[PDB]
């Protein structure tokens, strides 16, 4: 009737730990900051794209799992807090008639019962199970060999090319984006691009080979996929796009002329493509 | 019961998952949904 | 999804994913009903509290999909916005009452063993299936599970996940709640007093919560997921929108040019 398990403790903070002496609310609410602080950093070095791979997941679940577990600590531990909360705020009204002061939602109520025997837990944990990450990544790295990241030389010249291929698409968006017949299909492709290679500002990192070489054919389909589409046929050869080479806005010249010679590639372009392309259109 | 020409198509296929249903391949936790209509019988 | 599982690739292909253009991020789940109509929690294009009112430009879905990661160029399918519909009586300074949106692919999809479309409950489907103590099916890629780590949202699986929750009665729906409920939405989850357990979350919303009928092996969606009070916590549940029940509204929509 009353009684409740789902005890999904994972945590590696020791119990009687919360009975120890309460932090100086003031120097609590920081302290509660700190932690927040860790589990955001944490949590991001999963979103971090390199490692978006099939081989990285059974690592990936391990520090997640490890986050949730003191995460959830911290939770039960509100989630308790508040109940005893709402108990000291009634035998507050039963003193005061004036309710001028509103009583806190779970959402709004914070925690005030922290030792530092659980902070100092919590972290070690965190800090440890991160550690744990970096381990259980650069062995699997050395095992993968295209998943080794590269040099700051390496890194750039993969980066390289995919920023050229794609600088080689934005031909084709602009190209066709105009022609009043493909402006879809070309948004379509732009806005493809656009998704795989990351937000503009920090897209994403060309770490490891297999990242380049996928990125390559991503983006090489991505291309094809727009003339499949409009039929039209994809030249063995398309000049790339330099920002200041020929800009929409600043070297209109060179931009309608980029154009030009690129309308005329997918005029003159021969049918000889189709029996390579990436995706098995069929 | 909408007319393709303002729905499009694939009303009449609908619901039939061409690497399971049109297959006769069930899913990891699909008689679970017939475990909530029977508990008898 | 809470307490959700890794779905099995090709097992939602009317599942789709609302996803926002720059700043690349994930917004919604969604369904195809069709190859040019999907549906979605219409709070998930505006919501005023949250400063939100996304329009066709500011996003993108993609449809036949797993990993929400990295682009699937075999089976993953990108298409941009027509137009967008949101509910007209569709009340969020409130309730969010109506909470269901129409999207119009900008170019009708080619279906693929990933890009099929769902059935919309029927007349009398509805009513065989719509009873309390009946499961259902959840599909997203939303919050893995409750964090008092506020602040923070990165916090999804990695592939599709799938979730079966059994339908909740109107009172106790009503009851756990101090939220107006309306016969246009459903609340749909697991009692306390029962073992097993889960929920739909953030980032959830737009999904659907479809069910198979019996008599004909078919997926409907009943309900779309659009909100809840915290996630799988211990005595509220979850709420969909009833989208049987706006089924009128649809039709009114899709069938429009004509009358
Ligand atoms: C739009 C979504 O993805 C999300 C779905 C949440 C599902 N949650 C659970 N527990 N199954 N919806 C929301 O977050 C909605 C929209 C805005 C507010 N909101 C909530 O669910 C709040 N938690 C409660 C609420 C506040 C104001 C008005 C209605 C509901
Ligand atoms: C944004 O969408 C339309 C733009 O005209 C506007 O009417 C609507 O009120 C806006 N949404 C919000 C945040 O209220
Ligand atoms: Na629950």
């Amino acid at each position: 009737m009353i009684v409740t398990k789902d005890y999904s403790k994972e945590s590696r903070v020791n119990e009687n730990s919360k009975y120890g002496t309460l932090i100086s609310d003031w120097y609590l609410k920081g302290r509660l900051t700190s932690l927040e602080s860790q589990f955001i950093n944490a949590l991001d070095i999963l979103e971090t794209y390199h490692y978006g791979e099939k081989e990285y997941k059974d690592a990936k679940d391990k520090l997640m799992t490890r986050i949730l577990g003191e995460d959830q600590y911290l939770l039960e531990r509100k989630k308790v807090q508040y109940e005893e909360y709402k108990k000291l705020y009634q035998k507050y009204k039963e003193e005061n008639p004036t309710s001028k002061l509103k009583l806190k939602t779970f959402d709004q109520y914070t925690i005030e019962d922290l030792t530092m025997r659980e902070y100092n837990e919590l972290t070690e944990s965190l800090k440890s199970a991160v550690k744990d990450f970096e381990k259980d990544v650069e062995k699997i790295e050395n095992q993968h060999h295209d998943l080794k990241p590269f040099t700051d030389e390496m890194e750039e010249k993969a980066t390289s090319r995919v920023d050229d291929l794609a600088n080689k698409a934005y031909s084709v968006y602009f190209a066709f984006v105009r022609d009043t017949q493909h402006k879809t299909e070309a948004l379509e492709l732009k806005a493809k691009v656009d998704l795989v290679l990351g937000d503009e500002d920090k897209p994403h990192r060309i770490s490891n080979e297999r990242i380049e070489k996928e990125m390559i054919k991503d983006l090489e389909s991505i291309i094809e996929d727009f003339f499949i589409e409009t039929g039209l046929n994809k030249p063995g050869n398309i000049t790339s796009y330099d920002s200041s080479k020929h800009h929409y806005k600043n070297h209109s010249e060179g931009f309608e002329a980029l154009v030009k010679e690129t309308r005329e590639a997918v005029a003159n372009a021969d049918e000889s493509w189709k029996t390579k392309t990436v995706k098995k259109y069929g | 019961f909408f007319n393709e020409k303002t729905f499009g198509a694939g009303e009449a296929d609908c619901g039939l998952r061409p690497l399971f249903e049109k297959k006769q391949v069930q899913d990891q936790t699909e008689k679970e949904l017939f475990e909530s209509y029977i508990e008898g019988r | 999804i809470v307490e959700g599982q890794d779905a099995e690739v090709g097992l939602s292909p009317w599942q789709v994913m609302l996803f926002r253009k720059s700043p690349q991020e994930l917004l919604c789940g969604a369904s195809l009903i069709s190859d040019r109509w999907v549906l979605t929690a219409a709070h998930c294009l505006l919501y005023p509290p949250w400063d939100k009112n996304f329009t066709v430009d500011d996003l993108l879905v993609r449809i036949g999909k797993h990993s929400r990661t990295r682009y699937e160029r075999k089976v993953e399918k990108i298409s941009m916005l027509d137009k967008i519909y949101i509910h007209p009586r569709y009340n969020w300074k409130e309730n969010l009452d109506r909470d269901i949106a129409l999207l119009k692919l900008k170019r009708p999809i080619e279906l693929s063993d990933y890009i099929h479309p769902v059935c919309l409950p029927d007349k009398q489907t509805a009513a065989k299936l719509l009873h309390a103590g009946f499961k259902g099916r959840v599909t997203g890629w939303g919050n893995r599970r409750e964090t008092w780590t506020t602040s923070v949202a990165e916090v999804q699986p990695s592939v599709l996940q799938v979730v079966n929750l059994p339908l909740v009665e109107r009172p106790v729906c009503k009851a756990s709640t101090r939220i107006r409920i309306t016969d246009n939405m459903f609340c749909a989850g697991y009692k306390p007093g029962e073992g097993k357990r889960g929920d739909a979350c953030e980032g959830d919303s737009g999904g659907p919560f479809v069910m198979k009928s019996p008599y004909n092996n078919r997926w409907y969606q009943m309900g779309i997921v659009s909100w809840g009070e915290g996630c799988d916590r211990d005595g509220k549940y979850g709420f969909y929108t009833h989208v049987f029940r706006l089924k009128k509204w649809i039709q009114k929509v899709i069938d429009r040019l004509g009358s």
